[PDB]
């Protein structure tokens, strides 16, 4: 399986570790209107984001993948 | 056909022109062993992650475990276009594509012991004797819930299947019920 | 249960939540929530599944305040499909949706705990003894009259009545039937829902000193609630009512008012929930589940569960499914009409379409049914004498139609009610007339022997004798 590969698992949990913050997200789709953040396992329905530019956002639809 | 239908039978079709299908076979199931345990898929899906940090990733993966380069080339597809999350699926439908087309067919000998490997040998004889599979493959399941006998899952997946078991008392009580 | 649930996504209301692959639950199986609340920890908010999305995910229609929640909380199933308490300890408290009290007095005993969403009874036990009442309205208990031990339809526009006229009804039948009452607050507005407990703490059908003593027990999921609630809170109603009819053998009669919002809830969720769009914009479930609702309530042997619905015909939309499925279900159905509500004829029911499977000569006695076939078929010649009128002139018509007409506008004056809930907006004190005077009355006034008292002496009148009063004090305000 990976039992060779613990340096490339060490790797990608380090990645994973990069990506995955917790309060955390990253904005994949960004429409005219709403956003599609991806992470935010952290979040509440109707909470409130803040987004890294000054522009604040409410959490409505919380998908599986991906926080709209 | 499902997508993964779909990209599963690419990759039979591919390991059938090339004299590797057994091999292909053998590294599809390292692959879906190593596309579960969690993170590790966590890690291919998450389109957070850069593209080329996943398929640098993924090439230190391919010559670790030493794979078929066209089944390399196929997972690495999978990361160019966006349905690398279907990887788990495409692997576990390319059982399904491969024993069609190698010409196998699985039956799936669940009894409530297990069972001897020459009385197995005859179930497989006769469960090709009504398919017609050339190396007609028998994964068997010890199950606490039968009571006496067996039941064949053989058939596309699941879909026929013949049982002398606790569904002998279950036949004969619903036609004792008789209402 | 224990099965923890993991909770995936949180699409509005409607919250999807994955649970292990063995221990999953069935299907409209309670899920209390785990979760936490906006501020402070404990917070229980209670989901029912609706299907199974076989990725080990289930689909469950939240009960309780959607917001808070979050993606992966732990969750776990009771695997008693909402077991809701009723029985001895259910009297005189406003019950949420839940299953739990409202009007911040004690809470109630758990010894008597049923299951909300249960089977049909069995059209082999059947009780069916055509058996008219005598509710007090004289047009609805003349025109269209109500089938105790059997459903009844106050179906109308936006404000025509069904409320103020339910409010009359419970007012009349709350003491008169020994059996006992149940609101059903189906998504009808909380300040008339609080003005029916006030009215009922002050008319004794409450009597908040010894609650046990109480011939009434209230279900509100009024309409500030998550589409949950407004789902089943009239299950909830239902499965009160199904208590005192398998356990007490007492003739229960159960309100449900805006029994159009279960369907609407059911609209708001069930789009949400993959269900494909139906007819005009509701669920495509919507004759199964108000069925669903509406078949439990059946005389069943061990009693009668009498049940008047106020159906919402949205916006006049008589075609409009949700009341089109619920006009096969319901026996006495009174359809209210803003038209008439327009002239300010209080109840505004339609003295035409209001029509009941009690007006049978063998059921209803043979006078009653020939004077209501004189009634509908004045009105009848009025509606298609209104053209005439409308444009021609109300001479051109013929002399004999002119008495028929001058007939009909004394009738559809005098089939007005000053009730006794209705004594704010009227200004006139209520009055109660049962079947009997109205009948006498209806005689004599279509009989064209009384036919030169003036209309508005008929108009907002308790009785006939009192019709003759106001024509004379009319005709003596007029020259003086
Ligand atoms: N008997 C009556 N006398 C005077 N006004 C009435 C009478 N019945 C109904 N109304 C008027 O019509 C309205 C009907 O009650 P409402 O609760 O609005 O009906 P709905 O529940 O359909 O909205 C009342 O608010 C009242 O103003």
């Amino acid at each position: 399986a990976d039992e060779i590969s613990k340096i490339i698992r060490e790797r990608i949990e380090g990645y994973n570790r990069e990506v995955k913050v917790v309060n955390t997200g990253t904005v994949l789709q960004v429409g005219d209107g709403i956003a599609r953040i991806h992470g935010l396992d952290e979040v509440m329905a109707g909470e409130l984001v803040e987004f890294e530019e000054g522009t604040i956002g409410i959490a409505l639809n919380l998908e599986s993948n991906n926080v709209g | 056909d499902s997508t993964a239908s779909r990209y599963a039978s690419a990759l039979a079709d591919v390991a059938d022109v090339t004299g590797t299908l057994e091999a292909t076979n053998s590294d599809v199931e390292k692959l879906i062993r190593i596309f579960s345990e969690e993170p590790v898929y966590y890690f291919f899906a998450n389109p957070v992650i850069s593209i080329d940090n996943k398929r640098s990733v993924l090439d230190e993966i391919i010559t670790t475990s030493g794979l078929q380069p066209h089944t390399a080339n196929f997972i690495n597809i999978l990361i160019d276009s966006e349905r690398i999350n279907l990887v788990k699926e495409i692997l576990n439908e390319f059982e399904d594509v491969f024993n069609k087309i190698t010409g196998t067919e699985v039956a799936v000998v669940t009894s409530v012991v297990k069972l001897e490997n020459d009385h197995l040998a005859q179930i497989a004889k006769g469960v090709q004797k009504i398919t017609g599979a050339k190396n007609v493959r028998i994964k068997t399941v010890i199950d606490p819930s039968l009571v006496a006998g067996f039941t064949i899952r053989y058939g596309n997946e699941g879909s026929k299947l013949v049982d002398m078991s606790v569904k002998k008392q279950l036949e004969e009580i619903a036609a004792q019920l008789e209402m | 249960k224990k099965n923890l649930g993991r909770i995936a996504q949180i699409i509005g209301p409607v919250l999807d939540v994955a649970f292990p692959p063995g221990k999953m639950p069935n299907i409209y199986n309670a899920l209390i929530v785990k979760g936490r609340d906006t501020a402070g920890q404990p917070m229980n908010v209670t989901c029912e599944v609706q299907q199974l999305l076989g990725n080990n995910r289930v689909r469950a229609v939240a009960m309780s305040a959607t917001d808070g929640l979050t993606r992966g909380m732990e969750v776990i199933d009771t695997g008693a499909p909402l077991s809701v308490p009723v029985g001895g300890a259910t009297l005189g408290r406003i019950f949420n949706v839940l299953g739990e009290p409202v009007d911040n007095l004690g809470p109630v005993d758990t010894r008597t705990t049923s299951p909300i969403h249960r089977s049909a009874p069995a059209f082999t036990q059947l009780d069916t003894k055509l058996s008219i009442f005598e509710t007090g309205i004289k047009v609805v208990d003349l025109l269209a009259p109500y089938r105790r031990g059997g459903k009844i339809g106050l179906f109308g526009g936006a404000g025509v009545g069904k409320t103020v006229l339910i409010m009359e009804l419970i007012n009349n039948i709350a003491k008169a039937h020994g059996g006992v009452s149940v609101f059903g607050g189906v998504g009808e507005r909380t300040r008339e829902g609080n003005d029916l407990y006030m009215e009922m703490k002050e008319s004794g059908v409450i009597n908040e000193q010894n609650i046990a003593e109480s011939k009434v027990a209230l279900v509100y999921g009024q309409m500030n609630e998550p589409p949950g609630a407004r789902m089943r809170v009239g299950l909830t109603a239902l499965t009160m009512a199904e208590y005192f009819r398998d356990v007490n053998e007492q003739d229960v009669l159960l309100f449900i008012d805006n029994i159009f919002r279960f369907v609407q809830a059911g609209s708001e969720v069930s789009a949400l929930l993959g269900r494909m769009p139906s007819a005009v914009g509701y669920q495509p479930t919507l004759s199964t589940e108000m069925g669903s609702l509406q078949e439990r309530i059946t005389s069943t042997k061990e009693g009668s569960i009498t049940s008047i619905q106020a159906v919402y015909v949205p916006a006049d939309d008589l075609t409009d499914p949700a009341p089109a499925t619920t006009f096969a279900h319901l026996d006495a159905t009174t359809v209210l009409s803003r038209g008439l509500a327009a002239k300010g004829i209080y109840p505004a029911v339609d003295p035409l379409d209001s029509t009941s499977t009690m007006l049978q000569p063998r059921i209803v006695g043979e006078e009653h049914y020939e004077i209501a076939q004189r009634v509908k078929e004045t009105l009848q010649r009025y509606k298609e004498l209104q053209d005439i009128i409308a444009i021609l002139g109300l001479d051109e018509l013929s002399e004999e139609d002119r008495l028929t007409v001058a007939r009909a506008r004394k009738i559809e004056r005098f089939l007005s009610q000053p009730f006794f809930v209705a004594e704010v907006f009227t200004g006139s004190p209520g009055k109660y007339v049962g079947l009997a005077e109205t009948i006498r009355g209806f005689q004599l006034i279509l009989s064209g022997e009384l036919d030169s008292l003036p209309e508005q002496a008929f108009y907002l009148v308790g009785n006939i004798d009192e019709a003759t009063a106001k024509a004379m004090n009319l005709e003596m305000e007029s020259k003086l």
